[PDB]
């Protein structure tokens, strides 16, 4: 209900390593491929915990 | 952006949106084809008369 808000910006994101963390119970993904993660920019990112 | 099954979802929205459009537009070049040739049959009269 307090759920945590979170901003990252201004780096590069190597989503591979996280991808074959395999301790992730479950790695979906909605508007994305879980791939090409690691060949795209962006404007910014949201992570809530 | 995407993986090629999910993408081919939004790939069979957007042909058959354009394919339509387009068709659409194919009738509409075909009434104003026969019109004009009409126009075109006219005028050749009128100038042989």
């Amino acid at each position: 209900y307090a759920w945590n808000r979170k901003r990252i910006s201004n780096c590069v994101a190597d989503y591979s390593v996280l991808y074959n963390s395999a301790s992730f119970s479950t790695f979906k993904c909605y508007g994305v491929s879980p791939t090409k993660l690691n060949d795209l920019c962006f404007t910014n990112v949201y992570a809530d915990s | 952006r995407l993986d090629p099954p999910e993408a081919e979802v939004q790939i069979d929205r957007l042909i058959t949106g354009r394919l339509q459009s387009l068709q659409t537009y194919v009738t509409q070049q075909l009434i104003r084809a026969a019109e004009i040739r009409a126009s075109a049959n006219l005028a050749a009269t009128k100038m042989s008369e």
